DNA sequence: TCAGGATGTATATATCTGACACGTGCCTGGAGACTAGGGAGTAATCCCCTTGGCGGTTAAAACGCGGGGGACAGCGCGTACGTGCGTTTAAGCGGTGCTAGAGCTGTCTACGACCAATTGAGCGGCCTCGGCACCGGGATTCTCGA
DNA sequence: TCGAGAATCCCGGTGCCGAGGCCGCTCAATTGGTCGTAGACAGCTCTAGCACCGCTTAAACGCACGTACGCGCTGTCCCCCGCGTTTTAACCGCCAAGGGGATTACTCCCTAGTCTCCAGGCACGTGTCAGATATATACATCCTGA
């Protein structure tokens, strides 16, 4: 009767178990399934990977090995559908990326 | 025996139209009988039938009630019905009011037949626009009508009129339009508040689904309306072989004659006429090709085996290969027309040796279409064997229907297969030129012998009517065949209906009736590729139209005519619907 | 006293994306709720996603259309891939 | 000196170019506080706290400079005036 | 502990300051009755964010407002701020 | 087959609001729609309010806050007067 | 033990039992409170006789006895704070009242 | 001499006549083609009550009505009364779609 | 030849001048330029696609090929689109 | 086009400051074990939703031509914030207390779940009839020119 | 400066189809009597906010000063408004199958519920190193003048 995480079943970061009492407790339906937590943290390795990987990106791009809110505002800013689901939610920190209109600048 | 406690029920609802404004000794208990015509029709004589179907609408004019006119289309109705309109305007002096209704594609003979027949009777007609719809609006308000025209379309914008004015005695023409029970037509009828009489008259029989219990079997007569409704169960089962169909359903059907003697009239022109000498009816059968092979059933593995099933992935594809066109890239990427396209299909490959053949014979062929698409694709091919033809279809707009007739029946004019539809026409089209018809696919109902077959069979065409039936084997098409033309004859009972529901001499409803009863025992029978010198011999009328097809043989038959057919070229199989699906 | 939060979970994906790159503490609580809030619209939604069925049990599924609603573009083709390769290789053992 | 107006595209470079902070906290926090002892008597404030409003008043009404800048330049006129800017908060529905 | 009054408590935000801010949004003229309407706009939306949170602080029972109520309050006002928490 | 609408509660609280006064089928579903809705934002809000602080059961507070969260303006003061006073006159019996 | 509706106690039409248990199924909360449905009835009976008030009055304006959903956005948007909650959400067949620009008309 | 109108009258009264009346204005088989056209793209065989078709053609239709009036009050504020493609994606782009 | 269905007026164009006219006449706007046709047909269909793609989401989630219009409520109401008089 | 100045930059360095990792107590997530109720794959079942078409009727939809007037550059000029230059000066800044209440835990209940019993309240089918839509036709009201 | 044509509401009646009732049904609202339990005060820490408070200094403000720029005006044409005319496909109605959403009903079944037992992440000290300010320098880039 060994215990095993069953997160590491699937070699994964995020908890199952964590996240599934989360949602049980979180009242969201009265309710719970058997691996649908395990689908969240499968999303959750996708979605925290790939925003960090442009984070990583970025950091490098600018030099740095630590990571900055700013290079997160250009990673996410960069990408075209990761913006897109960010556009509307603003950040903290982060900023504006240099950008000059057409007509703006002086010949 | 339940037709019979129905003589009892009559007595109690027969006098609502009477007092209110044996079937036969209650229908025959006032005797008024005139058979000469009225002394004020002009513009012609009544023929022994017409004589006798006047006398029968004055029979019906015994007790008042209403009646039905089933007979065939030509046989003059419109001389039937302005007979009775200028009949009762003299004898009875009542002198109206009269209303009729026909379509307005017939209306032009209608309102053409008002000068001959009845010169003394104001008209009133609604066509066009509102303003000139609107002068005669007006004019009869003041009191001014006798018999006034209308079609079907208008009814429920002419509810002005007929709601605040009443009525007497109302005709209607196409009353097998008038089929559909919910119709807003027939829910205007009870809006229409009510009259005196009606005469409802139908060209066609019933036609699709079980006998017609809607109209003639219920809202035409007093007694009639609400009886059956509790009764609909029962009869509607009799239409367990021999048992039911044959032995006890036989009087049970013969009770469904007796209680409608008074009621239809219905008499083919064979039997007064009879100017046509007979008809010929052949079938093909042919069979699949390249697309048409397992292929064919293969494409309903991938869809089910959209939606609509019959229609999509069956009765489209049954007749041409390629459908909406998005796989006619596949097999042809150019979509560019070159040889031999249209000859990859199973149902159109038949024609290859027909249209060269009638061509040298001298014959011109009717066409009748389903599948509107077909009508475009087989046109665009028949460019390529370069023959002469003329089209038409439901988007002629009324002009060029009438125009182009007197180009087709030319007797100098070469072209030879003629573009129709089913529905297109309205059976008013009045070609007697052309002696061949072929039809590609079967139709449901038996309007496909009550339409095109008028075509032919109507006077002016003493040649023999042949009808070329396309099949293909082991096909869907198939199991409507017999849907649609066997199963649903037993409408045949009811064209024999006619024959003894007429002046019906005493051996017609038994002797000569149980030869249509021996039809039964070849249907089984015939539940039990062929050949292109097997049809070669049947489609010939005559010995020397045989000696000149062998002379069309020996030129033909030397070369070689590729092949007949095309098969499926391996590789269109797997590659076509992997990529839609 | 008694708080709770993702960190060395964020930490090891950090490990084994760019293991020469570092995470600060602003960054790891940025990320923190983001993930949060990130599936606070997952399952947010996933409930009234499966209150309009009236089902009361909420499965695989409802998540699958929960997110794959979520996020529009082709980024929820990717998520099906990872997601629904975990969940074989979960239900594989 | 320089041509006008290059000095300020070079200015607009350096603060889009850097994250830092703009606006100055400590007459943020007594704003805060004066507007804040209208409602309800002592509040208290944490540094983080001042922060999150500061940052998110303040890129956002970057984010109002950046409409109100295209409707200028839509406007075919560079110059900002109260007009532009009331139909910039009229279009975002605040009023 | 001890009470401070000092006057200019409204447009103590100053033009140097608010005229970069605005530079930062990438502006490039900015005329002299920019700053006044700023203000009222930035004015308008402190009394929607601070009624927000003096609302939070109010149903908790608490005489301290924190960073959290602000978080929720700019939540349900449509932008959520992050790394503070919620 | 089964369906529930306010109706004739809203038909009632026409009668005693404007008696002469009357209303369609697609008024009575818009309005239904409405309540419905507006229901929907002030439990819906309550829900996350009273999660905030860890309450397990939500109250006439929880309510309060809410609805007087969700709609800015003086109506919420008539709001509080008549809902606290038909809170009052529920209690009182 | 006579059986006396606790929703006629209040002396209000929407009722105080069918929005309880409503809430109790509808997995808000884990639990539910006693003066909150009531609290609810209040609001519902104080925001339904006023924007059927306003609708009312709208009707008795353009003299029809019923009313209709163009009465209905027009008291709506008529309202100021009743039109700036429902500012974000649409209507159906409301449509939109008559407004004219200011240089949008000739002289 | 004909009869005629100053340009823009009729520009009015007509404003007036559809501002006035409630009723639908676009048509409804173009878009019911349209949703079906669209829809097809995705899935097969979608099947749609006209219920629904009236839900999204008076939303979009409504929503696109307030289009065009945030686009005239964009067109008024830039002195030129004619709608031009850059204060219509001017105002899409205020709006937050793309 | 004419056959083929692909010589025909496409389907993104069944809003017509006159329709889109009056739609324009109902929203306010006088004077329109030409554009504003093309354009504006274009924002019809990139929102509609979505719309159509959240319903068939939440159709297709169902497992029914019905798209209801409490369907269409769902999405425009997530959207806060939310259209009453039906749900 | 290049002399003479305002803004960036990478090569030592050295120097405060936070991030990382290397061990410890301690709440806790899972892994067997056993009941209980939500749901699914069956199967009738009746009303709408889809395919192929016809027959018509319009009020819109499209095209052609006149022409009115505003987009649309081009020009002149009166300001006015942009750009320095001093001159205060309040923002920081670290260095002192102070404390009101956030938070954490302990304890005794008033209070919502929860089941069994009881019904009026509200939801599906009739019914009928007064307010609303519609067609005239005429009294203005509105718009545009002599 | 006003007097000439169309456009539109005001009545003046008429169909007409849902709105309000009205009634039968039936089932979720209501009541009574358990029953387990967050939660509502009560007490105790202790802590980070709250003021001075002297000291320092980049930032803000008043002032001079001065070219860009927007505001106003002005001519040109070309595009959409508005007339007319064709023309024309949605809107109804009507054919004729075939198939897809919802209600009982039932009986297997999969994840709450709970109970026992164990190992994993997280608050806490820790000491070592990645990064930000301070500084000098050939090189990068805009201005004013020829």
């Amino acid at each position: 009767a060994k215990a095993k995480t069953r997160s590491s079943r699937a070699g994964l970061q995020f908890p199952v178990g964590r996240v599934h009492r989360l949602l049980r407790k979180g009242n969201y339906a009265e309710r719970v399934g058997a691996g649908a937590p395990v689908y969240l943290a499968a999303v959750l390795e996708y979605l925290t990977a790939e925003i960090l990987e442009l984070a990583g990106n970025a950091a490098r791009d600018n030099k740095k090995t630590r990571i900055i809110p700013r290079h997160l505002q250009l990673a996410v800013r960069n990408d075209e559908e990761l913006n897109k689901l960010l556009g509307r939610v603003t950040i903290a920190q982060g900023g504006v990326l240099p950008n000059i209109q057409s007509v703006l600048l002086p010949k | 025996l339940l037709d019979q406690t129905k003589d009892t029920r009559i007595t109690h609802l027969l006098r609502q139209t009477n007092a209110f404004l044996d079937y036969y000794n209650v229908a025959h208990r006032i005797k008024e009988d005139i058979k000469k015509q009225p002394s004020i029709l002009v513009g012609g004589t009544l023929k022994d039938y017409q004589i006798k179907g006047l006398q029968w609408m004055v029979s019906l004019f015994n007790n008042h009630l209403n009646g039905i006119l089933a007979d065939e289309m030509g046989l003059g109705k419109t001389i039937q019905t302005i007979s009775l309109l200028t009949y009762l305007y003299e004898m009875k002096n009542i002198r109206g009011p009269y209303l009729v209704i026909v379509p307005l594609s017939t209306l032009s003979n209608w309102s053409s037949e008002f000068a001959k027949w009845a010169p003394t009777l104001r008209t009133i007609s609604f066509k066009g626009s509102p303003n000139e719809r609107k002068a005669k609006q007006a004019k009869i308000r003041a009191g001014e009508f006798d018999v006034v025209l209308t079609t079907f379309e208008y009814i429920i914008k002419e509810r002005a009129l007929l709601s605040k004015v009443k009525w007497v005695h109302m005709i209607i023409d196409e009353g097998h339009r008038m089929k559909n029970a919910q119709s807003k037509l027939s829910l205007t009828l009870n809006t229409h508040y009510h009259a005196d009489y009606r005469l409802i008259l139908t060209g066609t029989p019933l036609q699709n689904n079980l006998p017609e219990l809607w109209a003639l079997l219920n809202f035409v007569l007093p007694k009639i309306f609400n009886s059956v409704k509790s009764f609909d169960e029962w009869f509607n089962t009799p239409f367990d072989k021999i048992e039911l169909s044959e032995e006890e359903t036989l009087l049970v059907i013969r009770r469904l004659h007796k209680v409608l003697r008074p009621f239809l009239l219905r008499r083919l022109k064979k039997d007064v006429e009879k100017e046509l000498p007979d008809k010929v009816e052949k079938v093909v059968k042919c069979k699949m090709s390249a697309l048409q092979q397992i292929m064919y059933q293969q494409m309903l593995k991938y869809r089910r085996l959209g939606f609509n099933n019959q229609i999509m992935q069956l009765k489209k594809i049954c007749n041409h290969p390629f459908v909406f066109e998005e796989v006619e890239d596949q097999i042809n990427p150019t979509r560019e027309t070159n040889d031999d396209i249209w000859r990859v299909a199973g149902k159109f490959e038949l024609l290859d040796r027909i249209l060269p053949k009638l061509k040298a014979t001298g014959h011109r062929v009717l066409i009748f279409f389903q599948m509107t698409q077909i009508m475009d694709i087989m046109e665009d091919f028949l460019r390529y064997i370069n023959i002469k033809y003329l089209r038409l279809d439901g988007h002629t707009k009324s002009d060029e229907r009438s125009e182009l007739l007197r180009l087709f029946n030319a007797p100098d004019s070469e072209y030879l297969c003629f573009i129709l539809s089913t529905r297109a026409g309205g059976l008013g089209l009045n070609l007697q030129t052309a002696d061949t018809v072929i039809i590609f696919d079967t139709d449901w109902n038996p309007h496909q012998d009550l339409q095109a077959q008028d075509r032919a069979h109507r006077i002016g065409q003493k040649n023999e009517v042949r009808i070329l039936r396309l099949i293909t084997t082991n096909s869907v098409e198939e199991v409507i065949l017999e849907r649609a033309y066997k199963k649903l004859d037993i409408d045949g009972k009811v064209i024999q209906a006619g024959k003894f529901d007429n002046k019906s001499t005493s051996e017609e409803q038994e002797a000569l009736l149980r030869s249509l009863l021996d039809a039964e025992e070849e249907r089984r029978k015939k539940r039990e590729e062929l050949k292109d010198s097997e049809i070669n011999e049947i489609l010939a009328r005559n010995d020397e139209e045989m000696a000149v097809l062998t002379r069309m043989d020996e030129d033909r038959s030397k070369k070689e005519e590729k092949s007949r057919l095309l098969e499926k070229k391996r590789e269109e199989s797997e590659s076509a619907a992997v990529y839609n699906g | 006293t008694r708080k709770e939060s993702y960190a060395i979970y964020v930490y090891k994906v950090l490990k084994q994306v760019h293991p020469d790159t570092g995470i600060s503490s602003k960054a790891m609580s940025i990320m923190n709720s983001f993930v949060n809030d990130v599936f606070e619209r997952i399952a947010g939604e996933a409930s009234r996603l499966a209150h309009y069925n009236k089902r009361s049990t909420i499965t695989s599924r409802e998540i699958q259309t929960a997110v794959r609603l979520l996020l529009p573009g082709e980024l929820a083709k990717h998520a099906v891939s990872e997601g629904t390769k975990a969940v074989t290789k979960y239900t594989s053992a | 000196r320089y041509r006008p107006g290059t000095v300020a595209l070079r200015e607009i470079r350096r603060y889009q170019k850097s994250t830092e902070l703009l606006i100055r906290k400590l007459p943020f926090q007594r704003l805060v506080r004066e507007i804040a002892q209208d409602f309800k008597t002592d509040l208290r404030f944490q540094s983080s706290a001042v922060m999150a409003l500061q940052e998110a008043s303040e890129a956002y009404l970057v984010a109002l400079f950046e409409d109100t800048n295209l409707c200028a330049i839509h406007a075919k006129r560079v110059t900002i005036m109260p007009k532009d800017i009331q139909l910039a908060r009229r279009i975002r529905g605040e009023r | 502990r001890h009470r401070k009054v000092l006057r200019d408590n409204i447009q103590g935000i100053t033009k140097p300051a608010i005229r970069r801010l605005a530079r930062r949004g990438g502006v490039k003229r900015i005329s002299g009755l920019i700053y006044e309407e700023t203000r009222g706009v930035l004015k308008v939306f402190l009394e929607n964010v601070i009624r927000d949170a003096v609302t939070y602080t109010e149903h908790a029972k608490r005489k301290t407002v924190t960073a959290m109520d602000v978080v929720y309050a700019l939540k349900r006002q449509g932008r959520t701020l992050y790394g503070f928490g919620g």
